[PDB]
């Protein structure tokens, strides 16, 4: 057999689900040995008695810790602390096969289309969604709806991308990346798809098929506003009830005994509002949307069993005044309404990530954080991607020279060996830290520098508690 | 809310394509993309990417 440095400082955690799977789980083993792995468990689901155990994350860190697990490799999500792992650590969940094509190709593969999670309808999706069509609430919920059905989101437009999202015709960024030409041969073929195209697979939990399919995409005869209501009550509308997406996500009752109060900061695109007003309902879940207009001490005293807040912004004057009348109110954004549907379970946002509060105002600007990131896989490239952006910067998979920061947490590869020498050339002068600064100044609101000690910290893996979304989590 | 006139989008590009994009739409920057990993077979280990700003059509 060959061997390589592919997996260089990496652990990994290899799930076997039967006895017959054994000789699977030998013969990777010795792929991520042969391949420089820096540590390889081999855990028998069916040799414990793990039903009578909490598998939680201390159960988890305790068992498999202290360092990292940067892959878990299982043919099946049906494990005990599938959860913990994926929505909440962000180790990505892959199939034996992502080990065999990684080592024949030479590469680290994307993981996405290896999960074996049946609900990632769009694992083999790149998606960029337009941000001329969008405005800042609907693109943040529509990136954690494709996320969550297992796509990866682009903020550029390449040959790869696979789906383009926008709202209307009158977009011009269809007309932008159509003119992409080279001569005349276009960059690639494009798919501009209606934001029903996400809905459907995370309302429907199956594929898009048939005429519905159809009607997802871009249509330029679609100039008014009602022919988009049509097109959307048709594809997602009361007619079309969740086929199969609570066979998959099986607590219907996740929202009982909740009333959320929906602030009007959130200013979604109207069909979008009786899409999540449906999702809450389905969950017996209750929704009340607050106006700019509302006398709120008169709308919490008509509905007491309002009991959680939903809003975009920190600081908006509607989520003061509610927190003088309802001092005990759960305070949270759409996106932790997700992230509870992804736990199946309903939880204070005090032990949820920072991202699931509403947001900061914008500490930087994109002048000053325009950041390359390195070493992250599977949801942490998604995770870095939404704290970039509300702190205010803009994040590139790809390394420039327009870049100001580099976020790594370990000293592999070719992008940290370019920006360390980068970091020392008055010409350009890029600074290097890691995720926990982008954390920790978030957290507390403040510009802190990212040279300090803590932040220059590039063996971070060696805590598996270290790990990028940690910071902020209550126990 | 959302962006308008004037903004541009990022295009991924070979560095030897830039010279064939089509002339009529206007480059705000161009940035020579350094340390690439490929991690699809479609993308060969040493092709030279560049990004471009592209400003959105009138």
């Amino acid at each position: 057999s060959s061997t390589s440095l592919l997996f260089e400082q990496l652990n990994f955690l290899i799930l076997v689900a039967a006895e017959a799977e054994l000789p699977i789980a030998h013969s990777t083993r010795k792929l991520l040995m042969d391949n420089s792995c820096n540590n390889c468990q081999i855990y028998e689901l069916y040799n414990e008695n793990l039903k009578d155990v909490k598998t939680d994350k201390d159960w988890f860190m305790n068992k498999f810790g202290p360092q990292t697990v940067h892959f878990v490799i299982s043919n099946t999500i049906n494990f005990p602390f599938y959860k913990i792992v994926y929505f909440d650590l962000l180790i990505p969940v892959v199939s034996h096969t992502w080990v065999q094509d990684s080592v024949k190709t030479k590469r680290h593969l994307r993981t996405n289309m290896y999960s074996p999670n049946p609900f990632h309808l769009l694992r083999d999706c790149q998606v960029y969604i337009s941000k001329s069509s969008f405005n800042k609430c609907e693109y943040i919920l529509y990136s954690d709806l494709l996320h969550l059905l297992g796509g990866t989101l682009v903020n550029y437009i390449s040959n790869r991308t696979t789906h383009v999202i926008v709202q209307s015709p009158q977009d011009p960024i269809i007309a932008t990346v159509s003119k992409l030409t080279f001569g005349e041969k276009p960059l690639r073929e494009w798919k501009f798809v209606y934001p029903i195209w996400i809905l459907y697979h995370f309302k429907m939990a199956k594929p898009l098929k048939g005429e519905l399919a159809t009607l997802c995409e871009l249509d330029m005869q679609d100039t008014s506003e009602e022919q988009l209501f049509a097109k959307w009550e048709e594809v997602i509308g009361d007619k079309q009830t969740s086929s199969s997406q609570l066979t998959l996500h099986p607590n219907k009752t996740l929202f009982k005994n909740h009333h959320f109060a929906i602030s009007p900061d959130l200013n979604f695109f109207t069909p979008l509002y009786w899409f999540l007003k449906g999702f809450i309902e389905d969950l017996d879940g209750k929704v009340t949307p607050l106006s700019f207009s509302d006398d709120l001490k008169s709308v919490y005293q008509a509905f007491p069993d309002i009991d959680c807040y939903i809003g975009h912004s920190a600081n908006s004057p509607i989520l003061e005044k509610t927190k003088s009348i309802k001092p005990e109110i759960h305070v949270g954004n759409v996106s932790w309404l997700f992230y509870m549907f992804a736990l199946q379970k309903f939880t204070p946002v005090s032990q949820c990530k920072l991202i699931h509060q509403p947001f900061h105002a914008k500490l930087f600007t994109s002048k000053e954080l325009t950041v390359a990131y390195t070493n992250y896989f599977g949801s942490q490239r998604f995770y870095i991607q939404r704290l970039v952006e509300i702190l205010g910067g803009l994040s590139t998979p790809e390394l420039t020279r327009k870049n100001t920061h580099l976020i790594t947490k370990s000293t592999i590869g070719k992008k940290f060996k370019v920006a360390k020498k980068w970091s020392l050339d008055p010409q350009n002068a890029i600074i290097v830290t890691n995720h926990m600064w982008l954390e920790q100044c978030y957290m507390n609101n403040s510009k802190l520098n990212p040279k300090d000690s803590r932040f220059q910290n590039f063996k971070l893996d060696d805590n598996m508690g270290w790990n990028i979304g940690q910071i902020g989590m209550d126990h | 809310g959302p962006l308008g006139s004037g903004s541009s989008i990022r295009v991924k590009l070979l560095q030897e394509s830039v010279v064939k994009l089509n002339p009529k739409l206007v480059k705000h920057n161009f940035y020579r993309v350094e340390a690439n990993d490929s991690e699809e077979e479609e993308t060969e280990f040493d092709d030279q990417f560049c990004i471009a700003d592209i400003q959105l059509v009138d």
